[PDB]
RNA sequence: GUGAAAUGCGCAGAUACCGGGAGGAACGCCGAUGGCGAAGGCAGCCACCUGGUCCACCCGUGACGCUGAGGCGCGAAAGCGUGGGGAGCAAACCGGAUUAGAUACCCGGGUAGUCCACGCCCUAAACGAUGCGCGCUAGGUCUCUGGGUCUCCUGGGGGCCGAAGCU
C-alpha cells in the first residue's frame, strides 16, 4: 500500500443532504477499492480562480488514505462517474519540503 | 431609442487595421468604427492617425445614444493601438479603466508560415 | 483477429474469415427462446421486389431482446457469447436471476460471468440498459430506442455505437453511427457500451460463392442490359451511360436526395 | 516492483553461507528475478524499447557470470541452473 | 526590489493548497515567476512550479489573469 | 491582405463584441550557455508498470575483465499497407500579384500528409563532421546533482579561459 492524498471537488449548489449522499458514495468507493481512510479535511465551499461548470464556487474534500497502488486509477474513475463530482485528483503522498528550511 | 450612459468599448488593433466596437456592460455592441469607416482604405487603415479618427468617429456615435463613461479593453499589437486609447481619454468619455486582453495561446495550434518565423 | 489463409488455391488467397474467440464455449443455439424457423423468401405477393436475393445457407432465427425495460431491476449473469447467423454482431445469452433467459446483442467488453442489469438505478457500466436521461453525457452507447417503449432501433451493426452529446428538456442529443445529430426522448432506453465484433468490417469475402452462401445473387450492371431492360442499356459495343446515371427505374442515382421533405422526423434531426 | 522481502528471501535462499550478499550464485538469482519480472513487463508493453535495452544488458551479465561459474565449478553449476530453471 | 522567498517564513513549497503562500509567486498576469524574482534555487524553482501547476488544475490558482490598467 | 495591390469574404447581414455547444492538434509562464537518454531522441497535470545513473557504508564474490568480424535489436523526418481521425498547418494542385518570362519568392484557397493503432521502410550535415575501455600529464572561472563533525572538503555531470604537449 502507498499513501495518497485524494482531492475531490463537488457542486457548490447542493443541499447538505445530496452533498451527504455523494460523500457517502465516496466512502463506499474509498472502501471498496481497498482504501484505509487516514486523515480527512473538509475545507468546504471555496471561491474559484476560474469558473468550473458555470460556477465560480466549489466544495472541496482532501483525504489521506492508504491503499493498494494498482486499484487507485480505478477509484479515480469510479469517483468521476458522478455528475456532481467535477474534479478528482490523486497524488502519491510525500512529506512537506520546506523553504527557509 | 435605447440609451445607457455606462457602457464598454473594445479595441482590436491588428498589424493591418484598427477597429473599435462599443458595447453595453455585458458586451452587446451599440456601434463601431475603424480605419475603413473613415475615408481610408488599404494599408493607410493600419496607420495610427486612422485609428484615432476611428476612435473619435466611434465615440461620437456612442455619445448620441447617451454614452458618458466606458471601460476600455484592448486586444493585439499594432501601430494604431496607442493612439486609440489616447484618442478616447481626451474625447468626452470617461475611461473608467483599461484592460489588455490580447489573446494568446499556451502553445496552441501551429501558426501560418509567416508567423512561424519564430523557430 | 481475422484469419488469413495460405494460397493453396486462388481465391483462398484473398479470403479471410473471423476469429471466433469472441463466442467460444457455446455454439448450438438455445432451443428454448432462440428458435423460430426463419422464412427465406426474397419477395412479397408474387413479384421479386429486391433484386439479387436468394440461395445461401438454411438458417434458424434467434429471437433477441430489444426492449429491456421489461426486466427493470432484475440482474442477470452473462452465461455465454454465441454465434448469430442473422446479424453482424454476436449475441449473449444471459440467465436472469428471475430464471428467465434471453439474448442481447452482445456489446463490446462483455465477458461470460458478468452480471448485467437494466433500470434508472443501474450502474453506468457495460451491457446495462438505462433511460437516456440517467446516462452521463459523453458515454458511448448502443441498441438505442428512438421513441420510448418502441424497441431498440439504433446502433446494432457489428462495432457500432452512439454517443450522448447533450441534454435538452424531455429530449437528449445523440450523435449517431452515421454522423447525424438527433434529439431522442429521455425515456428511450439504451444500453451502455458499443456493439463489438468490430472486426466484422474486415472480412474479405474471398470469392464469388460465399457471396452465394450469404444469399447474394449476382448483380448485373445497367449498361450490360438493353434499352427495354434499363436506362443505360443499349449502345453498339460498350458505352458511357449517356447522361446521368440512373437506376433501372430511371430516377437519378448520383447525388439525388430521396428523403421526404416535410417529414415530422425533421426538427429532430440536425446532420 | 520487487519488494525488500521478495529480494531478501531469494538471497537467503541462494546464499553460500548466511551473510553472503554477493557471490556468483546469488548475483545470478537476483537478475533472474528482475528479468522474469521484466520479461513479464515487456510482454505487455512491447513498444517500450528503452527498458528492453537494460534486459539485454542483464541477460549478458547473467551469461558472463554463468560462464565463470561453470569454468570453476561444474557441480554447483547444475545445482543453480536446475534449481532455478534456465538454459533455453 | 522584493525577493519573495525572503518575504515569507518557514513554508512548504510542496503544498499545492497554500493559495495565500503561492498567490505571491504569480505576477499580475498569472504567470509563474522567474528566479529573477522568486529567488528560489534551481531545485526549488522546480518543486515549486510543479505544485503551482497542480493548484491551477485544482481551481485554486488562475492559469492567467488579464492585465488591469496598463 | 501587401511593398503597394489584387484574388478572396460581406447588406443573402461579414469584420468587431457577448453567451451556449462541437471537434482536433500543440502544451505559454516555469525554461536556462539547465536536465535525462547508447543513439535517434524525450517538455501541461495525475496514477500505475519499467530501464539506466549517482552518492554514502567498506559488508559479500574473488580477475568473474576490455574490445567485438558476423548475428541480433533500436534507429529523426519524409514515404508505404489496412482502419480510425482531420481543428490548425500544408507538398501537389488552382486562383491573384510581381516579372521579359515567374511552372518561384509575396497574397487568397487547397489534397495527401501532419495525429491514433497495428505492420513495413532503415536513410540523414544520424555531426562533437572526434569508435569503445583503462592509466598518466598546471591550474583559473560558473553551473547542475550528491555526500561531509558543511568560511570549506570530497564524488558524478554540463560550459568557458587556458600548463606542458600536439597541430
Amino acid at each position: 500500500m502507498r499513501r495518497y492524498e485524494v482531492n475531490i471537488v463537488l457542486n457548490p449548489n447542493l443541499d447538505q443532504s445530496q452533498l451527504a449522499l455523494e460523500k457517502e458514495i465516496i466512502q463506499r468507493a474509498l472502501e471498496n477499492y481497498g482504501a484505509r481512510v487516514e486523515k480527512v479535511e473538509e475545507l468546504g465551499l471555496r471561491r474559484l480562480a476560474y469558473p468550473i461548470a458555470k460556477d465560480p464556487q466549489g466544495y472541496f474534500l482532501w483525504y489521506q488514505v492508504e491503499m493498494p497502488e494498482d486499484r487507485v486509477n480505478d477509484l479515480a474513475r469510479e469517483l468521476r462517474i458522478r455528475d456532481n463530482v467535477r474534479r478528482v485528483m490523486v497524488v502519491k503522498s510525500q512529506e512537506p519540503f520546506l523553504a527557509n528550511a | 431609442k435605447r440609451q445607457v450612459a455606462s457602457g464598454r468599448a473594445y479595441i482590436h488593433a491588428s498589424y493591418n487595421n484598427t477597429i473599435v466596437t462599443i458595447t453595453d456592460p455585458d458586451g452587446n455592441p451599440i456601434t463601431w468604427s475603424s480605419g475603413g469607416v473613415i475615408g481610408y482604405k488599404g494599408s493607410r487603415k493600419g496607420t495610427p492617425y486612422a485609428a484615432q479618427l476611428a476612435a473619435l468617429d466611434a465615440a461620437k456615435k456612442a455619445m448620441a445614444y447617451g454614452m458618458q463613461s466606458v471601460d476600455v479593453i484592448v486586444r493585439g499589437t499594432g501601430a494604431g493601438r496607442e493612439q486609440a486609447i489616447r484618442a478616447l481619454q481626451a474625447s468626452g468619455l470617461q475611461v473608467k479603466s483599461i484592460v489588455d486582453d490580447t489573446p494568446v495561446p499556451h502553445n496552441g495550434c501551429r501558426p501560418k508560415k509567416k508567423f512561424r518565423k519564430a523557430s | 483477429a481475422v484469419k488469413k489463409f495460405k494460397p493453396y488455391t486462388p481465391s483462398r488467397r484473398f479470403m479471410t474469415v473471423a476469429d471466433f474467440s469472441e463466442i467460444t464455449k457455446t455454439e448450438p443455439e438455445k432451443s428454448l427462446v432462440k428458435p423460430l424457423k426463419k422464412t427465406g423468401g426474397r419477395n412479397n405477393q408474387g413479384r421479386i421486389t429486391v433484386r439479387f436475393r436468394g440461395g445461401g445457407h438454411k438458417r434458424l432465427y434467434r429471437i433477441i431482446d430489444f426492449k429491456r425495460w421489461d426486466k427493470v431491476g432484475i440482474p442477470a449473469k452473462v452465461a455465454a457469447i454465441e454465434y448469430d447467423p442473422n446479424r453482424s454482431a454476436r449475441i449473449a445469452l444471459l440467465h436472469y436471476v428471475d430464471g428467465e433467459k434471453r439474448y442481447i446483442i452482445a456489446p463490446d467488453g462483455l465477458q461470460v460471468g458478468q452480471q448485467v442489469v437494466a433500470g434508472p438505478d443501474a450502474p453506468i457500466q457495460v451491457g446495462n440498459a438505462l433511460p437516456l436521461r440517467f446516462i452521463p453525457v459523453g458515454t458511448v452507447v448502443h441498441a438505442v430506442e428512438l421513441e420510448p417503449k418502441k424497441g431498440a432501433k439504433l446502433a446494432r451493426a457489428a462495432g457500432t455505437s452512439a454517443q450522448i452529446q447533450g441534454r435538452e428538456g424531455d429530449y437528449v442529443i445523440l450523435r449517431l453511427p452515421s454522423g447525424e445529430l438527433r434529439k431522442v426522448h429521455g425515456e428511450c432506453y439504451a444500453t451502455v457500451g458499443a456493439v463489438g465484433n468490430a472486426d466484422h468490417k474486415n472480412i474479405v469475402l474471398g470469392k464469388a460463392g460465399r457471396s452465394r452462401w450469404l444469399g447474394r445473387r449476382p448483380h448485373v450492371r445497367g449498361a450490360a442490359m438493353n434499352p427495354v431492360d434499363h436506362p443505360h442499356g443499349g449502345g453498339e459495343g460498350r458505352a458511357p451511360r449517356g447522361r446521368p446515371p440512373a437506376s433501372p427505374w430511371g430516377w437519378q442515382t448520383k447525388g439525388l436526395k430521396t428523403r421526404k421533405r416535410r417529414k415530422p422526423s425533421s426538427r429532430f434531426i440536425i446532420a | 516492483p520487487i519488494t525488500k522481502e521478495e529480494k531478501q528471501k531469494v538471497i537467503q535462499e541462494f546464499a553460500r553461507f548466511p551473510g553472503d550478499t554477493g557471490s556468483t550464485e546469488v548475483q545470478v538469482a537476483l537478475l533472474t528475478l528482475r528479468i522474469n519480472r521484466l520479461s513479464e513487463h515487456l510482454k505487455v508493453h512491447k513498444k517500450d524499447h528503452h527498458s528492453h535495452r537494460g534486459l539485454l544488458m542483464m541477460v549478458g551479465q547473467r551469461r558472463r557470470l554463468l560462464r565463470y561459474l561453470q569454468r570453476e565449478d561444474p557441480e554447483r553449476y547444475r545445482a543453480l541452473i536446475e534449481k532455478l530453471g534456465i538454459r533455453g | 526590489k522584493a525577493k519573495v522567498k525572503a518575504t515569507l517564513g518557514e513554508f512548504d513549497l510542496r503544498d499545492y493548497r497554500n493559495v495565500e503562500v503561492l498567490k505571491r509567486f504569480l505576477s499580475e498576469t498569472g504567470k509563474i515567476l522567474p528566479r529573477r524574482r522568486t529567488g528560489l534555487s534551481a531545485k526549488e524553482q522546480r518543486i515549486l512550479a510543479k505544485t503551482i501547476k497542480r493548484a491551477r488544475i485544482l481551481g485554486l490558482l488562475p492559469f492567467t489573469e488579464k492585465l488591469v490598467r496598463k
